[PDB]
């Protein structure tokens, strides 16, 4: 009682520090009387307009704890004054009160939401001023996001005002309206969703302008993303209209409708089954769409590549058709001029291979084409393009253990080139070594015998790199190389004498360092054990010391 | 074995409900859970790390489901996950190398990928439990502030600088909103946010002055997000710049309309008038304004004198740029250059050769900047005669052109970026001391007598949002206020009014 | 020969009521304070920098800090004083 009065008196001290500390003390007390509550509430509202900024910040942060403790009636007039302050002419008051309403909604019972939405609905419709529309839309989206299922009675009222805004000249209004629509659909009744979908379809059927069709297609994509299963029953009418729109000359319009297809393919799998063939055909036909260059429209190629990935990653039961029709296209499109599209097509084909884990014979039939494309693609200067080829090879070998038996002569120089290139970074070297390890592990030893002379020097050089991550992979590869040069379970006519010293000398330095990391030591011990086990006889006086 | 145990547990419930008494349900369940799970916790902990190394989400989910039935059995998994995420983040940053120190995009994207992968893993496999998201937050906060990049810079303030430099690259000249949201997600784990704020303001000033913004909607979106992230003072400090730009647009339009009354200007002229206090720019060096530009200077000075009598202007010649057209070349081409380059290029039109020492007096440009801009000119291959010699003569290289119709020779200076970063880093350090002094003054104002530890705690809890003060600097601030007579000692301090 | 077509210039405005000097102490704004000059060099002299305000009035940091101990009003200016730059 007496303590609060002194703070209330010091909040008008006409000095910055006293006001700051009084507000801080009140905020601390609230976190840890009927007549006193009203005075505190009025003072916080008055401090919202203080000249100093720190006092304003404290006043805003005080609104959070304040509403929890004080009675419900006071919250009503707090909401009233903040909502009134939004529509005030002063520019700074709107901004300072918007944060207050967002905090009040965050730290929040059912009556205050009804009080807020009444003002918000009228505020959104004001076509003359755009700032009020933007902030009101943000606040309403926040209100619907959290504790938005309570306002069951106001859903038609909210939707009656949002739909006009989708034709606003300002593009920000449309973008902020779509989010509010999605959050509304996230939790609403069945009657309102039918009206929304019917309105969108009716608007699309009578296309007034190019910019309008884009907005409704984006709205359909967003509602499909959030609602998901609820829109599956209406796909039978959505798909044919969007397919007809996809043929329009506008480059931008194509990307949005392809993304719309992707949402239907991914979010709702059951209802989209009949139209998968049409979606795949459209994506394939637009995957090669470059209307300028022959051997500003890379967005449509990216969209097609991503939609193909979405289709492949979900439908397990379509592998025979996949390797029949989509596999040759992606392999043929490994020569994309833009790096971004090439990454997308590589990711799509990797998704296909991961799904493949009969498909196997079809994949083995297509292996030569993959090798032919990758042979050209491994000579590129860019690190990122080369880095995807190794991830391609690793997955291909993992799915089919003996896939690359016939192409080692053409695949080895590509790895060797990346291993000793100066421009190559650490990530490229690590991936190349990892690919080489997997290739060596999953193939017969007799294949690599001609190429041991080529493989040994770069690997030995990679064991001595200053970065220890490369050294660990080099030691791991050296172990398998030791197993390959002289296997102990099968007869071999290969002569391994020249490379014995080359491997031993590089391994022993890492074995006896006493300053290297844990991983390098733990791999050096393992590699030296294998060296001794397989080729220890040729070692001379070094073995007793080792 | 997890599958087998999960099947056996359900079979036991079926059995006890079907043909036993209902009072055995608790005992049978407890005994079965014990013998099946609690005795193999060491093997489960060993398998957890291997499942983490080779990404196997369903196995991790089944392990979480099984071990969640044991009292205080989830503790070790949280620690293992925290250590794994911290090591993965450090390793991912380390593999980037020395390039991350000067490439914001790579550095930010690596952290974003590391965060996104394990956030998805926690949301999917661990059923979005509070304990696991706490471990993820701790690991992210650990490896964002301290990593290999910060060791090279010898300070933990490099991460906010790189984030602010990534935002500027994003916002310079549909999916952008998502990456901006990701940036705001990363910004939560930064200890030193004032470093981010100062750099963001300093680069937004450059974007606004030079008119090289992508779109105003993205700027508004960033302002809105920073409103929820940061406080209100910073937002108003940023809004003052936009208000000044808006005022300057109207002033320029009014001057353009009024200019037609007299003889029109021979050259296109636009002006950006900014308040000195709000904007971060500094005063220009001494300069001899070229004769070709004197009329526009005088006319605007006279006009702004009439519009506002009280105010006085202060021109900045290190941020003013223009366009030039040449007829002495093989083919007429228009080029874009700064005011200094114009002055040291319009100096000679018919004259072919000049000495750098001799030409210095005419332009009055300081030697340090003059040499550094001469390297920029010479590298453009438009001028010809690697250290400097004051007696060197520079002669125009006639008959030289470029493939493009127009050439932009306004290239950032080699050392300017490093000097700007160093100066900003020093200003941040000075501002920290000033804020600490102000906080101590306020605390002494409110409370007449206080102890050392209580004062330190109050300062730390007041300033914790922006940065974490060090203990020695607070004591140094107390000492400097001792000399300034704000407070005097009586381990206990007292305000002297 | 060269010709100029377009020129974009940037300028900053400030109150001219000052002679580029502090008002509390009649010294040039870039120079040190009266207290700083009279006293010997110390840690206090290291922290001497011009400070602006929202009202765009410029004084020495030490001068305005001394002035604000008793009053809360800008010298040339009847509005309340707030800090915005150093
Ligand atoms: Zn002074
Ligand atoms: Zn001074
Ligand atoms: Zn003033």
């Amino acid at each position: 009682s007496y303590h609060i009065s002194n703070l209330l008196e010091k909040m008008t001290s006409s000095d910055k520090d006293f006001r700051f500390m009084a507000t801080n003390d009140l905020m601390t007390e609230l976190q840890k009387d009927d007549d006193s509550e009203r005075k505190v509430v009025k003072m916080i509202l008055k401090l919202l307009e203080d000249k100093n900024g720190e006092v304003q910040n404290l006043a805003v942060k005080c609104l959070g704890p304040l509403v929890s403790k004080v009675k419900e009636y006071q919250v009503e007039t707090i909401v009233d004054t903040l909502c009134t302050n939004m529509l005030s002419d002063k520019e700074q008051l709107r901004d300072i009160s918007s944060i207050g309403l967002k905090t009040v909604i965050g730290e929040l019972a059912a009556n205050v939401c009804k009080k807020i939405t009444g003002r918000l609905t009228s505020a959104i419709a004001k076509q003359e001023d755009v700032s009020v529309q933007l902030e009101a839309l943000d606040i309403m989206a926040d209100m619907l996001s959290r504790q938005g299922g309570l306002l069951v009675n106001f859903h038609p009222s909210i939707l009656t005002c949002l739909l006009p805004q989708l034709t606003s000249p300002r593009l920000a209004v449309r973008k902020r309206t779509i989010i509010a629509l999605g959050h509304l659909v996230m939790s609403c009744g069945n009657i309102v969703f039918v009206d929304l979908i019917e309105h969108l379809l009716s608007e699309l059927s009578k296309n007034d302008s190019m910019s309008t069709t884009r907005t409704y297609i984006q709205c359909i994509a967003a509602i499909s993303r959030q609602a998901g299963h609820r829109i599956g029953e209406y796909l039978e009418k959505i798909i044919p209209l969007v397919v007809k729109f996809c043929n329009v000359d506008d480059d931008e319009l194509r990307e949005y409708c392809i993304q719309a297809f992707e949402s239907f393919v991914r979010r709702c799998p059951k209802e989209v089954y009949p139209h998968v063939s049409t979606i795949i055909n459209i994506c394939l036909k637009y995957l090669t769409y470059d209307p300028n260059y022959n051997y500003m429209s890379w967005k449509v190629r990216r969209a097609a590549a991503k939609c193909l990935d979405a289709v492949v990653s979900t439908r397990h039961e379509m592998l025979p058709e996949f390797y029949k029709t989509v596999s040759p296209a992606l392999i043929s499109r490994f020569k994309e001029r833009e790096e971004n599209v090439k990454a997308d097509v590589f990711h799509a084909y990797l998704s296909l291979l991961k799904q493949t884990r009969t498909p196997l014979t079809m994949l083995q039939s297509q292996v030569p084409n993959i090798v032919k494309a990758l042979h050209k693609q491994m000579k590129e200067k860019s690190v990122k393009t080369r880095q995807c080829c190794f991830n391609m090879l690793t997955e291909l070998v993992n799915v089919l253990p003996g896939a690359l038996t016939q192409h080692i002569p053409v695949l080895v120089p590509g790895i060797i080139f990346s291993l000793n290139d100066k421009s190559s970074s650490s990530n490229l070297k690590i991936d190349a070594l990892s690919c080489l390890y997997v290739i060596l592990c999953n193939h017969s030893p007799q294949v690599f015998h001609p190429h041991v002379q080529a493989l040994v020097p770069p690997v030995v050089a990679c064991v001595g790199d200053p970065f220890y991550k490369i050294t660990s992979e080099a030691l791991l590869v050296t172990q398998q190389l030791v197993k390959v040069i002289r296997p102990l379970d099968q007869p071999s006519s290969f002569d391994a004498t020249p490379y014995i010293k080359d491997l031993f000398t590089c391994t022993i330095k890492r074995l006896k360092a006493a300053d290297i990391d844990q991983e390098v030591k733990e791999r050096a011990i393992s590699c030296m054990g294998q060296i001794i086990c397989n080729l220890g006889d040729n070692l001379g006086s070094d073995l007793p010391n080792t | 074995y997890m599958k087998k145990a999960e099947a056996r547990l359900l079979e036991e419930q079926r059995r006890v409900q079907v043909y036993l008494h209902e009072s055995t349900q608790d005992e049978l369940a407890r005994k079965c859970e014990q013998v099946l799970i609690e005795k193999h916790l060491e093997i489960f902990h060993t398998e957890f790390q291997n499942l983490l190394d080779a990404d196997k989400n369903e196995d991790l989910g089944r392990m979480y489901n099984l071990v969640s039935r044991i009292q205080d059995g989830l503790g070790e998994l949280k620690k293992l996950l925290e250590t794994h995420i911290h090591n993965q983040g450090l390793a991912a940053i380390e593999k980037c190398g020395e390039a991350a120190l000067n490439d914001p995009k790579m550095y930010v994207q690596t952290v974003l990928d590391v965060h996104k992968k394990y956030n998805a893993l926690v949301m999917s496999a661990f059923n979005n439990d509070a304990g696991f998201v706490a471990a993820l937050d701790k690991a992210c906060g650990r490896f964002i502030n301290n990593n290999a990049v910060t060791k090279m810079a010898q300070s933990s303030s490099k991460s906010p600088e790189l984030l602010a430099r990534y935002c500027d690259s994003l916002l310079k000249k549909a999916e952008l909103e998502d990456t901006l949201n990701q940036v705001m997600v990363v910004f939560k784990y930064i200890e030193d946010k004032d470093v981010f704020q100062k750099f963001y303001a300093k680069m937004l000033a450059k974007r606004l002055v030079h008119q090289n913004s992508a779109s105003d909607d993205a700027e508004a979106s960033m302002i809105s997000k920073l409103k929820q992230a940061c406080g209100f003072e910073y937002t108003s400090k940023l809004q003052r710049m936009f208000q000044d730009i808006g005022v300057s647009k109207d002033l320029n339009e009014q001057f353009k309309k009024h200019l037609t009354n007299s003889e029109p200007l021979d050259l296109d002229f636009s002006i950006q008038v900014l308040s000195s206090g709000s904007w971060p720019f500094q005063q220009s060096c001494t300069f001899a304004l070229p004769s070709e530009l004197e009329r526009s200077y005088q006319r605007f000075t006279a006009f702004y004198a009439s519009r506002h009598s009280g105010r006085k202007l202060t021109w900045l010649y290190q941020l003013s740029k223009g366009e030039l057209v040449t007829n002495c070349f093989k083919n007429r081409y228009t080029l874009q250059a700064s005011t200094f380059q114009m002055a040291i290029l319009l100096q000679y039109n018919t004259e072919d050769a000049y000495t750098v020492q001799q030409l210095t007096d005419s332009t009055q440009i300081k030697m340090d900047i003059l040499a550094q801009v001469l390297q920029i000119l010479l590298k453009s291959k438009l001028l010809v005669l690697v250290e400097l010699k004051p007696d060197t003569l520079i002669k125009l290289y006639l008959g030289y052109k470029n493939k493009k119709l127009r050439v932009n020779i306004n290239v950032p200076m080699k050392t300017e970026q490093k000097q700007e970063q160093e100066t900003t880093h020093k200003n941040i350090e000075e501002d920290r001391k000033l804020l600490i002094q102000a906080a101590i003054v306020r605390i002494m104002k409110m409370r007449k007598v206080l102890k050392h530890q209580q004062l330190l705690g109050e300062v730390l809890t007041q300033l914790s949002s922006r940065f974490k003060p060090r203990v020695p600097v607070i004591k140094k601030c107390i000492d400097i206020l001792i000399e300034k007579e704000y407070l005097e000692r009586v381990d206990t301090y007292s305000y002297l009014a | 020969r060269f010709e100029v077509k377009k020129w974009n210039a940037v300028a900053l405005w400030a109150w001219d009521i000052v002679v580029d000097n502090c008002a509390i102490c009649r010294n040039h704004i870039m120079d040190l304070c009266i207290e700083c000059q009279a006293n010997q060099a110390s840690a206090t002299s290291e922290e001497c920098t011009v400070a602006w305000g929202v009202c765009n009035h410029a004084f020495h940091f030490h001068c305005i800090s001394r002035w604000l101990k008793t009053r809360q009003v800008c010298p040339l200016d009847n509005r309340e004083w707030e800090f915005q730059k150093y």
